[PDB]
RNA sequence: UAAAGACCAG
């Protein structure tokens, strides 16, 4: 996301607007206005390793924006945006992460290994490959008789298809101690 | 592929018995009681009860191991009085109170609209 | 299969368990998982865009 | 290395373990199919003739 | 205001977005 | 297979299933979990063979282990954390169970005990039946902090001819420790004894837990509304103590310590503060947590988790590191494009202020991520190299 | 089958550090001025607030399995309300000629202290403990 | 993938209830938690069992021989 | 009336809210397990399948068959297939269904409970009849089909209980609780800072007498009523999940004495 | 395995009436032990369920995406907003007694993986099999039923 | 039957 402070009215801003947004979203309840648009409208360019070095980034859109006139006390607690020369800002911090890792829930809340750790299992978890594994012969393939999308989610789920093709099932699970088994 | 008949967990296999009937030596008139195909829904019961004959000095039992569908029952009471009868008794007075259950439920569900 | 078409390799030097590559770099915030890397042998040398 | 320190042998099995808390310390559970096939060869003697002939 | 500011739940939008044209293989295929 | 320990003669005992059954007390030995090790057994062919493996590698003989002279195998897990409570002074247990608790020893004389109450109720007490596995002949005496011969805080551990007269059982009992209750009954008692013994404690103090009952949820993981703004000021001050001797280095006004760079000189002393913070940070919680809560519980039996943990979930993770130095600047004069240029702050260099409960922000999250996969490299060649040292 | 010690001593004070069920409590003598006592008392089959007329009574008789009632009618010793059980540990001798010995009960603790009980109190197992009002 | 014929955790069936949930939708336009509700599904574990169901039969439907 | 005694409050066709008092807890819960797992049933248990052009496979069909509750009301008045006399089976011992479906729509067939054709003498008795609550009577949607999917089965009930497997527990969920305020102190809240206040208290609080806080501690106590919720699957009237659930652990006790006799002998 | 790299094998099955349950008649599919948790100080696992516990009861699609908003605190007042504990916790009877649980139990919905690696694919004995035709000893792999 | 390789378990 692009910063330009090019804000008539106040300081410095990003270049896209609330505007942008619904036209798009308007473009998504037609199933005009793409990605390639945001693009060409200079509103959000490519960052290589290399650029990257000479810029300044802004993790929120808001929250690393407004100036300064309490706090809940159960958030996280983040530092500040006391910087000006902003001029670029984060589409979102959980891109950070790839396929394997958006599946897991509330990374920012475990052991920084244990995250790689499950982001090995899942390709060893069991679901729905494609739905045509009634027409493929391949060797060895396992379907699991009743798939169960997930309660607990990620917005990024959304867009790697977990919704429609689960590897899991949610199950009731009491953590006690027990026959001791 | 190591998963036993699940049936076995309910019929007797071939000359098994449900109950088998050693005298524990540990104690004086005191008696172990190998329930055969049963678990704790007719164990902790028969427990139970046995615990109210106070001619009954002690009564436990246990499921020695998950896999197997089978308990112990040691009993043990007052000389003189047998525990195969303080059993029979204990076993008796379930039944009893069980039937009188089954009465009141139905009177009581007759009573009923719905 | 997603997650094994955005994989990456990167040779080495034999012995080579040095770490100073396998280690998550600083640049690679935004552009590699952090968290998604096989364990062992190929630990760090072996990314997920 | 590979075929005098150490080599394959015969009579060994192997698989997945679990806890029991049932089985005294140094007992070791193990599943009727894999004891069908590990055997001890007992020699005949008059000290068991009869209870080898029966799993005979 | 076809030009406020964008809030948090915005940005998704731009990424429902990314994905519609490029899509998860992207690179493999370019 | 680094130990002699890691080869055991075993008694057969064939069951149905898929899997080795074992016991958990030798579990460590082996160092084995059930998340899916497998184990490989082999069957001795001459009755000569049977022999050696019987008479020199039972795992019985095994127990106390030359390797350190001291025990090789104890309690752990359910057994512990439950032998623990089975155990407190508050713990009674009446008639209807005590009966068949005591049915469960399978060596048990056959004698119900007279109860420690008799008055209103008749009771019985954990320790009092927990002490019907440990056989006579048992003698034990430790004194850990405030003992007294009359332990006010029931600490230590006084057993007499085979019978706990007071003080809670927990690891440094009937754990793999030295004067432990095990090395004892071993070098006592015989092997076969104390294999028994093992069986028995568990039976017991097992079976009495599967209905005590036990768990652990995020409500363990929450410290008191107050204890936490106690921690986030403590954090703070903290953080003031660095922009402090921060400044105090931007002047110039700084002594090297001799050996030292100034630099060098200044970030060891920000290390320092912040790392100090955490650990009251973390302190703060652990103290405010009742004996209730189930961490803490775990914590107590020594069955497990520790100090660290319920810092790092509950008040403060820390900071996290790489080489040894904080985070370092892999982009020109930073840590990451959200910086400006030199910055030494504690939240430019690695410092994850909050707790695992509260989340990591995007920059805490990618920091901690840079420190540990530092540790599954080291894990990674500490492995190989030790490998090849070993043989 | 008889007795070896007898007083009532006032709670100077009953304490409970994290135990919802048992106190220890501490009371002195009203006879004997060298005489303390120190014990653990389930408080939930028996309350004992600060200051109190306690009976403590000790003695071993009215040991082979333990029979539950039957004694419906049998003796009843138990002419109190608070029966324990349990053995004397150590006879510490706290200078002077102030002897005091230790009890515990399956746990629950106790400390006497004064030497009257010279040739009474046992240093054995047997040992009811005995308490009223 | 078709309805599981009964709740794997507690045993009500919910083999039915497949059609009448999806028509409470799509229809009547109410808001799933309540949806459920109103087929009886009181407790989570019978209540997670359609709720979460993907019922991809409906393209494995979609192929062809 | 004489002992243990109930209080039946709600009750319907699927469920029985009642209040079992003056027993065992170690009586109630027996009776609680019972009805969960060893009341007899009848069940699908065998499955024939000459044709399946389904996009499911065989067993995968075969499973939910087996999971379709049949109608067993006369279920005691039919012999286990391992006593009957029988090779194999018989109209004595089981019940025969048929299943027949093709896709003659042009759009998505539909196949359900209702579908099953009994096909074996029921020598007049209820059962075998697949049970359907569903609105527009239909129950349980077995599977669908394309264009010219078939599929023809033959399915063969036979009795059976819980233990052998869950297909034939008639129970379906039991609620049980006693003691709401605790007094027996057969617990001990987790909690913040008021237990009271951060456990929800429960309907049953009502129907007892709250606690009281100057009075002592109650050790003679003992637990008596308890309120228990007995739904149905529909196999069987929810009413019977009780009765023959006090019937058949009666007939459990019962054996034991039997048993003790024929041991007597010698 | 859940997916927070707390995975694990079954060590045994119970059935219904031996499981531990909720006096609302709901009763688990799967317990995993409490140890599990200190060490790896593995949270996110906790919150899973107790948000899903809540998404279960409400049909909504519970969020527990990476960097957001949402916290234990507001998740445990919508939970507390059904009837049960807020956090996770309910009270449980032992299946064998029907007694009361003396402790309270973390409960509610978690999703959880069936990984491969199935048992009777690994379980494996050989003794006296097929020999190698070089060295003349055992042959590599329980696939060629070697030693 | 035998190689060399990739992927993967603890
Ligand atoms: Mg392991
Ligand atoms: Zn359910
Ligand atoms: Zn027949």
């Amino acid at each position: 996301f692009i910063v330009e402070d090019d804000e008539s009215l106040g300081h410095k801003e990003l270049k896209v607007r609330k505007g942008h947004i619904a036209k798009l979203m308007a473009t998504e309840y037609q199933d005009e206005y793409t990605w390639s648009s945001l693009l060409n409208e200079g509103l959000v360019e490519y960052i290589d390793a290399e650029e990257e070095e000479s810029i300044l980034i802004a993790m929120q859109p808001e929250d690393l924006e407004p100036a300064e006139a309490d706090v809940d006390p159960a958030k996280r607690i983040r530092v500040s945006h006391h910087a000006t020369t902003f001029t670029h800002c984060e589409i979102h911090p959980s891109m950070i992460l790839g396929v394997a890792a958006s599946i897991i829930p509330f990374p920012d809340h475990n052991q920084s290994p244990r995250n790689t750790y499950q982001s090995a299992m899942g390709k060893q978890a069991m679901g729905v490959f494609l739905t045509n594994y009634n027409v493929r012969m391949d060797t060895m393939a396992n379907i699991l008789y009743y798939p169960q999308k997930p309660l607990g989610t990620t917005r990024a789920m959304e867009y790697l298809k977990f919704r429609e093709l689960p590897a899991g099932q949610n199950a009731i699970v009491a953590i006690a101690c027990y026959s001791g088994y | 592929m190591n998963a036993p008949d699940r049936f076995e967990l309910f019929l007797l296999g071939e000359g098994e018995s449900k109950l088998k009937i050693d005298p524990d030596t540990k104690a004086p008139n005191a008696v172990v009681i190998t329930f055969e195909k049963e678990d704790h829904t007719l164990g902790n019961l028969i427990r139970a009860e046995l615990l109210n004959d106070r001619k009954v000095l002690f009564a436990a039992y246990k499921v020695e191991h998950p896999f197997f569908a089978r308990f112990k029952l040691r009993i043990q009471t007052t000389e003189g009085y047998d525990p195969k009868d303080a059993l029979k008794n204990a076993c008796n007075s379930i039944i009893n109170k069980l039937g009188a259950l089954k009465t009141n439920f139905e009177t009581e569900w007759n009573l009923q609209t719905l | 299969t997603l997650s094994h078409l955005r994989r990456t390799n990167t040779p080495i030097g034999r012995d080579g368990k040095l770490a100073k590559p396998r280690q998550l770099h600083n640049t690679h915030w935004g552009l590699v998982c952090p968290a998604e890397t096989p364990e062992g042998q190929a630990c760090g040398l072996v990314k997920n865009l | 290395r590979g075929n005098l320190m150490g080599k394959r042998v015969d009579f060994s099995a192997r698989t997945v373990i679990s806890g029991d808390p049932n089985l005294e310390l140094d007992q070791v559970g193990v599943p009727k199919s894999i004891a069908k096939t590990l055997t001890y060869p007992e020699v005949v003697t008059p000290y068991n003739i009869d209870r080898l002939t029966q799993l005979v | 205001d076809e030009s406020a500011p964008i809030t948090a739940e915005d940005s998704w939008a731009v990424i429902s977005a990314f994905f519609r044209e490029k899509g998860l293989v992207s690179q493999q295929l370019d | 297979s680094l130990h002699k320990m890691s080869m055991m003669a075993h008694r057969v005992k064939v069951i149905p299933y898929s899997t080795f059954r074992l016991n958990l007390s030798v579990t460590s030995p082996y160092n084995a979990d059930f998340d899916g090790d497998e184990m490989n057994l082999h069957v001795p062919q001459s009755e000569e063979t049977r022999a050696e493996l019987s008479q020199l590698c039972a795992v019985p003989l095994q127990i106390v282990s030359p390797q350190s002279n001291k025990p090789c195998m104890g309690i752990v897990q359910d057994t512990l954390c439950g032998i623990r409570k089975l155990t407190l002074r508050d713990t009674f247990i009446e008639l209807d169970q005590v009966l068949n608790m005591l049915y469960w020893v399978p060596d048990w004389d056959g004698v119900i005990p007279t109860p420690a109450i008799i008055k209103p109720k008749p009771l019985w007490s954990g320790k009092q039946i927990l002490s019907v596995a440990i056989p006579n002949g048992i003698h034990l005496q430790r004194f850990d902090e405030g003992t007294t011969l009359l332990s006010p805080k029931d600490n230590g551990m006084l057993i007499i001819d085979g019978q706990i007269i007071f003080g809670v059982v927990e690891k440094k009992t009937v754990g793999s420790s030295n004067g432990g209750l095990i090395h004892v009954v071993t070098r006592e008692k015989g092997p076969q004894v104390c294999a028994k013994l093992f069986g028995n404690i568990q039976k017991v103090v097992n079976f009495w837990l599967l209905h005590n009952g036990f768990s652990t949820g995020i409500g363990d993981t929450i410290a008191d509304g107050p204890t936490m703004r106690e921690i986030t000021e403590t954090i703070a001050e903290a953080k003031k103590k660095v922009l402090d001797v921060t400044k105090e280095a931007q002047a110039n006004l700084l002594t090297a310590k001799h050996g030292m760079t100034l630099r060098e000189s200044f970030e060891d002393n920000v290390v320092r503060f912040l790392n100090e913070a955490r650990d009251k940070a973390g302190r703060l919680a652990e103290v405010n947590l009742k004996d209730l809560n189930n961490v803490k519980q775990m914590v107590m039996a020594g069955s497990k988790g520790s100090f660290i943990n319920i810092a790092q979930m509950s008040a403060c993770v820390g900071q996290q590191s790489v080489e040894g130095k904080r985070i370092a600047f892999g982009f020109v004069d930073r840590t990451l494009p959200h910086f400006s240029k030199d910055d030494y702050s504690p939240e430019s260099k690695g410092f994850v202020e909050n707790s695992y409960l509260r989340g990591l922000t995007p920059q805490e999250f990618f920091f901690h991520a840079m420190g540990g996969r530092e540790g599954l490299i080291d894990t990674a060649v500490k492995t190989a190299e030790t490998g090849y040292i070993q043989r | 089958s008889n007795t070896l010690f007898d007083d009532i001593f006032q709670v100077s004070e009953v304490d409970p550090g994290r135990y919802n069920k048992v106190c220890r409590i501490e009371a002195a003598s009203t006879t004997q001025d060298q005489c303390k006592l120190t014990l653990d008392i389930n408080v939930e089959l028996f309350p004992v607030a600060a200051q109190d007329s306690l009976t403590v009574t000790i003695a071993s008789s009215l040991t082979r399995s333990w029979r539950p009632p039957q004694a419906g009618d049998r003796s009843l010793a138990d002419d109190y309300d608070y029966v324990m059980y349990g053995t004397a540990y150590k006879f510490e001798e706290v200078s002077k000629d102030l002897i005091a010995v230790y009890y515990s009960f399956g746990g629950l603790l106790m400390r006497l202290e004064g030497n009257y009980r010279n040739l009474n109190n046992l240093k054995q197992e047997n040992a009811y403990l005995l308490i009223r009002r | 993938m078709i309805v599981p014929v009964r709740c794997f955790s507690c045993g009500k069936v919910v083999g039915d209830k497949w059609e009448s949930y999806l028509n409470l939708l799509q229809e009547d336009e109410l808001d799933e938690g309540t949806a459920l509700s109103r087929l009886g599904l009181k407790r989570y574990c019978c209540r997670r069992m359609i709720l979460t169901h993907v019922d991809l039969i409906e393209k494995f439907l979609r192929y062809n021989p | 009336e004489e002992g243990p005694q109930v209080k039946i409050r709600e009750a319907s066709k699927d469920n029985v809210d009642f209040i079992l008092s003056n027993v065992d807890l170690a009586m109630a819960n027996s009776l609680r397990r019972v009805m969960i797992a060893e009341i007899p049933t009848l069940a699908i248990d065998s499955v024939e399948v000459e044709t399946n052009t389904t996009v499911l496979a065989d067993e995968f069909i075969a499973h939910r068959l087996g999971l379709i509750p049949l109608q067993s009301m006369d279920i005691e008045q039919l012999e286990y297939s391992r006593d009957c006399f029988c090779e194999d089976h018989c109209d004595k011992c089981s019940v025969v269904l048929t299943l027949q479906a093709f896709g003659e729509s042009e759009s998505t067939t539909n196949v359900y409970s209702k579908d099953l054709v009994i096909v074996s003498n029921l020598m007049g008795r209820n059962i075998g009849h697949p049970i359907i609550q569903d609105k527009e009577g239909n129950g349980v949607l077995i599977c669908k089909l394309r264009k010219g999917q078939e599929l023809k089965l033959t399915c063969v009930a036979k009795k059976g209980i819980a233990k052998e497997h869950a297909k034939w527990g008639p129970a379906a969920a039991i609620e049980f609780e006693y003691d709401p305020w605790n007094k027996l102190k057969h617990t001990d809240y987790w909690y913040e800072q008021d237990s009271a206040k951060e456990w929800p208290q429960s309907k049953n609080c009502e129907y007892e007498d709250p606690p009281n806080e100057g009075d002592p501690f109650d050790y003679k106590a003992q637990a008596d009523t308890f309120y228990m919720n007995v739904e149905s699957v529909g196999s069987i009237p929810v009413d019977q999940v009780v009765v023959r659930g006090i019937d058949t652990l009666q007939k459990k006790v019962a054996s034991i004495l039997l048993a003790l006799t024929q041991m007597d002998q010698d | 395995a859940s997916r927070h790299g707390q995975k694990g094998t079954i060590g045994i099955t119970y059935r219904r009436e031996d499981m531990p349950f909720t006096a609302e008649g709901i009763v688990p599919d799967l317990i995993i032990n409490p140890h599990a948790i200190p060490s790896r100080m593995t949270v996110a696992h906790l919150i899973e369920c107790l948000l899903s516990k809540v998404a279960a009861l409400s049909g909504n699609e519970g969020d527990a995406s990476p960097f957001t908003d949402i916290t234990v605190e507001g998740i445990s007042k919508l939970l507390r907003e059904h009837g049960y504990q807020s956090r996770g916790f309910e009270v449980m009877y032992n299946g064998h007694t029907g007694k009361k649980l003396m402790a309270q139990i973390f409960f509610g919905p978690t999703y959880y993986q069936r990984l491969r690696h199935m048992v009777d694919d690994k379980i494996h004995a050989r003794a006296r099999g097929p020999m190698q035709v070089l060295t003349r000893q055992p042959v590599e792999g329980r696939s060629r039923d070697g030693g």
